[PDB]
Formats: structure tokens, C-alpha cells, sequence
């Protein structure tokens, strides 16, 4: 992963006007619907059956927030990443059996909810670089795996 | 292929799309250029700039069979096959980049219809779009 | 799907497995699970050791419908159709294990048809593969 | 990528009764009757219609030995696996604009024929630490695309 200083401050302007709350739960909501497989791994949650069940889900929304925190985590530390996430790695590999290619299919829903979210603000150079930042993001979690 | 719900999704959000499905289409490969570069060598002869009217014009080509697809969802791969044999036996185009430019087509159909794009819709387009990609990549594997 | 010649590919090489069908699927799954250890958590009772009857079982399984499908190689997701809705609506099955499942297949039958398995020969059943990967996912996307 | 000694003397032990001459087509070639698409990169080789037509190809044999050679390197040097092919990556991507993920399916056709190759002696085991090599390998050369 190298992002320019354009790059990361782009992505560090945007990444202000975030309100983890909401967009927490719309990520992994979204994940879970749009990718069913995964809600295997959430099954404690309770129900993950229809989108309303999902998009309602108070423990999604709570898990959410929770994850994107992570991720703001590696945005203060993009030239850590891998060191940032190697408890986290261990985790998805060792306790939870995640196959790293599901760390990919994450990246690019977060990126169709920034998308939808900032609107017309989410320019093609900006995705460019969030594209980047969410492929480092994958790499250092399936750094564990290997 | 697509549940019916599924199919009721697609067909009205690409009523929504309307008169800008050669607009997004456009914007999707200006986006896919940009994030992976890879995806430029299959246009050599064109003008990427952001304006191009060269882009554009793939835009609508993409945008038009895509709405052909939504008009023939129920018979996809007679519906797509001339596509399918000129991608992968003319064209040899690498089955990844059709998920590169779903995933872009996404995107932009995102950041340019924000009440339409529920969770719900957006599965239903991403499982056509999938489809679409399935169809054209056929001839491969 | 599948060209006639690959048909004619894969009917012939499931024709020299033969009898090791079981044999060479409990093989598949030893090279899976040692391989790509996050596959063991889809049989949690089950003893994985070397020569465990159970995991004989799921190759003969596997060998069985593999074999079914070839059978109805024409009619594979009619075929398959059941298999289909138990691995993705009750088994909720990461499609990535069907690759790495036909991938240690492959392998498998490489190492015990040496004669058999010309490039010719890998590619048909690789697309065989393939296809009933695609069959058993479809109710995803 | 993590290899234990065990797993790195015995990638090692069988490696050496290897002869990247022959194999080394057996490899590029099996990549290109296999993954069609891939032929679109190697034009100037001549005629890849059908699997005949590859598997005799002169240019074919002698590239493939070239890349086994390069990844005969990578074993000798398993712990530096990036800077041992931080030059191909560069080339891959900058001049060939090879999408990262054909370096997967180019790990799993090698496998594959060192499996048809070695026969009962690629063990369960030894297909376990050829995968992580494998992997690892196809990372390094990703690694210049990020
Ligand atoms: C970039 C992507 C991801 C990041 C940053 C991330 C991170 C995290 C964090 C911060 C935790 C909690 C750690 C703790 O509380 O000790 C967690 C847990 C978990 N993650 Fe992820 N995760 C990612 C992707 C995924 C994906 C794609 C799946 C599976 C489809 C997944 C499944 C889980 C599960 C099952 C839990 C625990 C649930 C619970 O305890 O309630 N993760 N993740
Ligand atoms: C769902 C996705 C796609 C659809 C529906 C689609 C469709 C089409 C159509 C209808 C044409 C024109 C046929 C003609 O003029 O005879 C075309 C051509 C072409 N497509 Fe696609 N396409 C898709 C994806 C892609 C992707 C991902 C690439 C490459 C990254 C690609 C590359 C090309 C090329 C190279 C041409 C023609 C070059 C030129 O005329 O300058 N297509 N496509
Ligand atoms: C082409 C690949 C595959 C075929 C043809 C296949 C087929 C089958 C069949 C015929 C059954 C038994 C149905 C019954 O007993 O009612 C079964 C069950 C099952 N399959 Fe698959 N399978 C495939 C792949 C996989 C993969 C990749 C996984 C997981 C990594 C998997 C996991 C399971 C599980 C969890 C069960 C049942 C558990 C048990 O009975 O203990 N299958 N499979
Ligand atoms: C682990 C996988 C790979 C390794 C180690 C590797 C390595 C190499 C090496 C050593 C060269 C020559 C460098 C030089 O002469 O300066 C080369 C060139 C090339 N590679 Fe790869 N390669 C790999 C994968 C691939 C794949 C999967 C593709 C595309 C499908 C590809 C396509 C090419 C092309 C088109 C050339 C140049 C052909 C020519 O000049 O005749 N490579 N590769
Ligand atoms: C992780 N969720
Ligand atoms: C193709 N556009
Ligand atoms: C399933 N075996
Ligand atoms: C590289 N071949």
C-alpha cells in the first residue's frame, strides 16, 4: 500500500465528516445482505433474515461502530497497518475461521456506503485512494493467515 | 436466474437511472480507470480523459445492453451471447475486471441515488450484476 | 455447458478414477483441511484424523454427486438442485471453499493419473469442476 | 507467510529433485490451455489455439524455465520473498499490466504439476507448505501494485 501525502490527506479530510454511529451499522448491515454467507459467523446476533431484520438488529449496529473504530485506528497509522491489525488477524484467523477473501468483499461495501453517503463529494480520485487504503486494510488482516 | 423480488428491484432502479444509464456508465469506467489501472490497456487507442467522448460512448454501449439485459432478464444468455463470444474469444478479457466494473457501477449508482439505494436494492443489483458478468465470462470455464 | 470434447474429457478420466472415487474424495478433504485450515470448522464433530471413517464418508459423498453429475451432465443444476439449497440456505457455505475443495481435487487426481491428466484433460475437469461450483452457490447471487 | 524449518528444508529436499527444463513448460503452458485469458498477454509467442499448439511451442518452454528459475530464487531466499522480487513486480504491473490476481491461479497450476510430477511423494503435508509458498510468493509480486 502507498498512498501519496494527496492521497492520505484526502482520505483524512473525508474521513472527518464521518459519523461512525450510523455508517458503522450500514456497512456491516449491508455485508451481511449482500454477502449472506457471512452471517454465519453472526449467529449469536439473532436474526439476520430479511434486510429489515438486519438493518434493525441493535447488536449489527452496535458491532458496527465497534469495527469502523478499528478502522479509524488504521487511518492514524497508515504506514502501521499490519502492526496496527495483528491482534485482530489472529482473531479472524485462529478464533473465528474468517477466509481472508471475505476482508476484501468488506472493503468494497464500505466503500459503496461512503459512496452513498458523501454523494456527488465522493469523486473517482477520492474512491481511488479509499480503494488503496481498504486493500492495505485486507493485506494486514490476513497477514496472520499466512 | 434473480428471485422476483429480486427482478422488481432491478427493474425499478434502472427506471430511477433512466436518462443518465449512458451518464453513469461512463462515470463507472472513469472510476474503475482510476482505482485500477490495469483496466486502461484495453482501450489503447482511446482519449481517457475525464470528457472523453470516447468514454462516454462505451458508457452508453455498456448502459444500453445492460437495459437490454433488464428487458430479457429471464433469457440473459441468449440475450448477452454475441457479448459473451466477442469478451472472451476476440476480446480475452480477464473474468476479474467484470467485477472491477460492477463493483464501480455500484458506486456510482450509489453516490448518485441515495433514497433508492436501500440495502435491499443494492443486493438485488449486485446479484444482477453478477449474473451479467456470469453470462459474458460463459464462454471461458 | 461444457464443450463436447471436455465432456467426452471428463466422462472418460471419472472413468479411470473408477472404483477410487471414495478413496480419491477423503484424499481431496486430507489436502483441504491441512492446507486450508479454516475449513475444518464446517465439521466440527468430526474426527479428522488421518484414515477417519467419517472423513471416507464425506469423500464418497462427494465422490457419489460428483459422479451423479457427471451422470446428468446436461442437467446439472436439476441435477444438483437439492445439493444446492442445503450447502448455501442450510450449511450457509463461503463459495470460496468450493474452489479450494476442486483445486485439492485436482491435485489429487494429478498425482494418481499420471498418464491421464495431459493439459488437456486438467482443463476439462477443471471447468467441470467449475460448473458444479457455480450450480451449488447459485441460490447466493 | 510463515514456514516452519520443518516446512522450509523439506519445500527444500523436494525441490531439489526438480528439473525446472521440462517442468517448467508443463507449468506456463498448463496456465495458458487452462486460464485462456492469460494467452492474451503472451501474443508474440505465436500460436496458443489448442492445448497441441502450447504444449509445443519453443517460446513457451523456454520462458517457462526463465520463471522457475526466478522462483527457484524466491526459495533460496524465503524469508526476503518481497525484495527477492520487488523488480518483477515493478515489470508485471508497470509494463504488463498483469491483474494481481492471476499470481494466485499461477500458484495453484505449479502445485498442480508438481503434484502430477512427484505423484505419492506430494504429500498432504508437503502440498501444505508449497501452498504457503506459493502465496507468499504471489503477494510479493502484488506488492508493487499497492
Ligand atoms: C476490515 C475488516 C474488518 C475489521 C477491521 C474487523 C474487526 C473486528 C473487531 C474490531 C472485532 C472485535 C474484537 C474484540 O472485541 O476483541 C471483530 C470481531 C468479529 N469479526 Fe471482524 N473485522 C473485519 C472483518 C470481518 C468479516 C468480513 C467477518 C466475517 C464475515 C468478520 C467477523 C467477526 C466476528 C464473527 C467477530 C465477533 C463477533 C462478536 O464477538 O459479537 N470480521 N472484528
Ligand atoms: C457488464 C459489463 C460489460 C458489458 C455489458 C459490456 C459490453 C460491451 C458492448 C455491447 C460492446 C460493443 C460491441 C460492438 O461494438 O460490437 C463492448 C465492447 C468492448 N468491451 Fe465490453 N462490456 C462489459 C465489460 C467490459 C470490461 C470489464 C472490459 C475491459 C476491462 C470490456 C472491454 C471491451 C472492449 C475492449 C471493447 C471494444 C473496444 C473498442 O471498441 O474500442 N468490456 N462491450
Ligand atoms: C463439489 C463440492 C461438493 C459436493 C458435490 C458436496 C456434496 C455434499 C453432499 C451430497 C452432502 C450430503 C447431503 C446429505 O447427507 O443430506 C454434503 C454435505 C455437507 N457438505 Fe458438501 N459438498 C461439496 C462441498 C462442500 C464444501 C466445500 C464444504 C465445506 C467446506 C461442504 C460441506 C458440507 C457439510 C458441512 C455437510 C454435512 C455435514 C455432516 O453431515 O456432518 N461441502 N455435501
Ligand atoms: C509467480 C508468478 C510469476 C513469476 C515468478 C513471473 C516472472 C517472470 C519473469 C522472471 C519474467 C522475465 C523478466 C525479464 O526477462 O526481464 C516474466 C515475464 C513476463 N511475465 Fe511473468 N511471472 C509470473 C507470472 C505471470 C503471469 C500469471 C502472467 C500473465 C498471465 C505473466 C506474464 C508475463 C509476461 C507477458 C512476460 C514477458 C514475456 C516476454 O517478454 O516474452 N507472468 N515473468
Ligand atoms: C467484524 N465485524
Ligand atoms: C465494454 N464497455
Ligand atoms: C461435502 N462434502
Ligand atoms: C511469467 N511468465
Amino acid at each position: 500500500m502507498h498512498l501519496t501525502p494527496e492521497e492520505k490527506s484526502a482520505v483524512t479530510a473525508l474521513w472527518g465528516k464521518v459519523n461512525v454511529d450510523e455508517v458503522g451499522g450500514e456497512a456491516l448491515g449491508r455485508l451481511l445482505v449482500v454477502y449472506p454467507w457471512t452471517q454465519r459467523f453472526f449467529e449469536s446476533f439473532g436474526d439476520l433474515s430479511t434486510p429489515d431484520a438486519v438493518m434493525g438488529n441493535p447488536k449489527v449496529k452496535a458491532h458496527g461502530k465497534k469495527v469502523l473504530g478499528a478502522f479509524s485506528d488504521g487511518l492514524a497509522h497508515l504506514d502501521n497497518l499490519k502492526g496496527t491489525f495483528a491482534t485482530l488477524s489472529e482473531l479472524h484467523c485462529d478464533k473465528l475461521h474468517v477466509d481472508p477473501e471475505n476482508f476484501r468483499l468488506w472493503g468494497n461495501v464500505l466503500v459503496c456506503v461512503l459512496a452513498h453517503h458523501f454523494g456527488k463529494e465522493f469523486t473517482p480520485p477520492v474512491q481511488a485512494a479509499y480503494q488503496k487504503v481498504v486493500a492495505g486494510v485486507a493485506n494486514a488482516l490476513a497477514h496472520k493467515y499466512h | 436466474m434473480l428471485s422476483p423480488a429480486d427482478k422488481t428491484n432491478v427493474k425499478a432502479a434502472w427506471g430511477k437511472v433512466g436518462a443518465h444509464a449512458g451518464e453513469y456508465g461512463a462515470e463507472a469506467f472513469e472510476r474503475m480507470f482510476l482505482s485500477f489501472p490495469t483496466t486502461k490497456t484495453y482501450f489503447p487507442h482511446f482519449d481517457l480523459s475525464h470528457g472523453s467522448a470516447q468514454v462516454k460512448g462505451q458508457g452508453k454501449k455498456v448502459a444500453d445492453a445492460l437495459t437490454n439485459a433488464v428487458a430479457h432478464v429471464d433469457d440473459m444468455p441468449n440475450a448477452l451471447s454475441a457479448l459473451s463470444d466477442l469478451h472472451a474469444h476476440k476480446l480475452r478479457v480477464d473474468p476479474v475486471n467484470f467485477k472491477l466494473l460492477s463493483h464501480c457501477l455500484l458506486v456510482t449508482l450509489a453516490a448518485h441515488l441515495p433514497a433508492e439505494f436501500t440495502p435491499a436494492v443494492h443486493a438485488s443489483l449486485d446479484k444482477f450484476l453478477a449474473s451479467v458478468s456470469t453470462v459474458l465470462t460463459s464462454k471461458y470455464r
